């Protein structure tokens, strides 16, 4: 399915994903298209930050849903 | 100051800065107080810990501690000295409490305070095909690089995009097709949480970005309502300093405009200039912003007394 990922520029990129995909699988597709190393991605859907281990189906994520990519400011 | 600070276990700057923010969100704090915590198992109950920390920030005359709360996270004391992103915690923490509030007298609180809805509109440019998607949100990620202020940031957010080339839209029977995509806000929550995207790829954008003490966001709704215009008043500025670093929160708790600064154990009075303008940046700058909807300030920031802390809780807390 085609979901949407808003990048660190705010631009929407298209991502090709599967309800089976885990969040680490999704993060790698993002690295493949935006270059962001997975160790630094934080993806926000409906105010939930998605967890490495769960899949996209566990968040009712579907075609044309939109993820928001975010990095960290540690302190 | 009249307000108590919070001890830094080592790197809990992020937590103390949010714990203060969620504490002064009075309607939330009353709601945490009214949560059925039968003592549970302390080192297992995040709501109990939040009630402890909230109770003492309301009563103590000396810096409050965070030990039990980080315990309740399932954390060891070394995890108290790793640095962390304040917004990641808020996402994790408020999601925790939200589900812990289900089936209790306070269900719906966190979404009623913080949850808004947006609409995404997609229309093909060379075929007759349109689609819609409505998604809830508890925060808004605002772009920074190239935008001078918050106004230009919502303009960009609601601006119309070209889904083209390596990002054509999957228009069903029509296949991949060029299209336009546009976002609008259907509703904005009583407490608006704004995450400024102070990062490019971690470089950390330290540019000048100006936010105001009042924010009219009617221009970014889909249908404006004249029975509740969408003006938001600035409540909190979660300021980050670094590249790792340190976290501080500037707050006018009562919504009156008399601000204080919360640096872990030290709570200072300070001026508007020091909390707003001095935090535009251009190492120290706002990372997260809390605006409260003007129509709802009286309820959100209603004043909280010992009459709002259930007695069973005080007895549990005291005898401990």
């Amino acid at each position: 399915m085609q979901i949407f990922v808003k990048t660190l520029t705010g631009k929407t990129i298209t991502l090709e994903v599967e309800p089976s995909d885990t969040i680490e699988n999704v993060k790698a597709k993002i690295q493949d298209k935006e270059g962001i190393p997975p160790d630094q991605q934080r993806l926000i859907f409906a105010g939930k930050q998605l967890e490495d281990g769960r899949t996209l189906s566990d968040y009712n994520i579907q075609k044309e849903s939109t993820l928001h990519l975010v990095l960290r400011l540690r302190g | 100051t009249g307000y108590v600070g919070l001890k830094n276990q080592g790197a809990t700057c992020y937590m103390n800065s949010l714990l203060q923010t969620l504490f002064f969100t009075n309607q939330l704090r009353k709601a945490v107080y009214m949560m059925p915590t039968e003592g549970d198992d302390s080192s297992k109950s995040v709501p109990l810990a939040l009630q402890r920390v909230f109770y003492e920030l309301q009563h103590s005359d000396k810096p409050v501690g965070t030990k039990k709360l980080t315990k309740s996270f399932g954390w060891e004391t070394l995890d108290s000295f790793m640095q962390h992103d304040v917004q990641e915690l808020c996402r994790v923490l408020l999601d925790n409490v939200e589900n812990k509030m289900k089936g209790t007298c306070v269900e719906g609180t966190i979404p009623k305070l913080f949850r808004g809805k947006m609409v995404s509109y997609i229309q093909c440019k060379e075929v007759d095909y349109r689609s819609d998607r409505r998604e809830d949100y508890y925060d808004i990620q605002l772009s920074i690089k190239g935008k001078k202020n918050i106004f230009e940031s919502f303009v960009d957010y609601v601006a119309v995009e070209q889904l083209d080339g390596d990002n054509k839209y999957d228009a069903g029977e029509h296949g991949l097709q060029e299209a336009e995509k546009g976002v609008k806000f259907l509703t904005l929550p009583p407490v608006l949480h704004l995450q400024l995207m102070r990062f490019m790829y971690n470089i950390k954008i330290n540019d000048r970005f100006e936010f105001p003490e009042q924010l009219p966001l009617d221009e970014f709704l889909q249908k404006t309502d004249p029975k509740d215009p969408a003006n938001y008043i600035l409540h909190a500025v979660l300021v980050h300093s670094g590249d790792g670093g340190h976290y501080v929160v500037y707050l006018n708790p009562k919504g009156d405009g008399k601000w204080c600064k919360f640096d872990d154990d030290v709570v200072s009075r300070c001026t508007k200039e020091e909390a707003i303008e001095h935090n535009y940046g251009g190492c120290t700058n706002a990372y997260m912003l809390v605006y409260i909807r003007e129509s709802k300030l009286s309820e959100v920031l209603q004043a909280v007394t010992d009459h709002d802390i259930p007695q069973q809780l005080v007895e549990r807390l005291q005898e401990e």
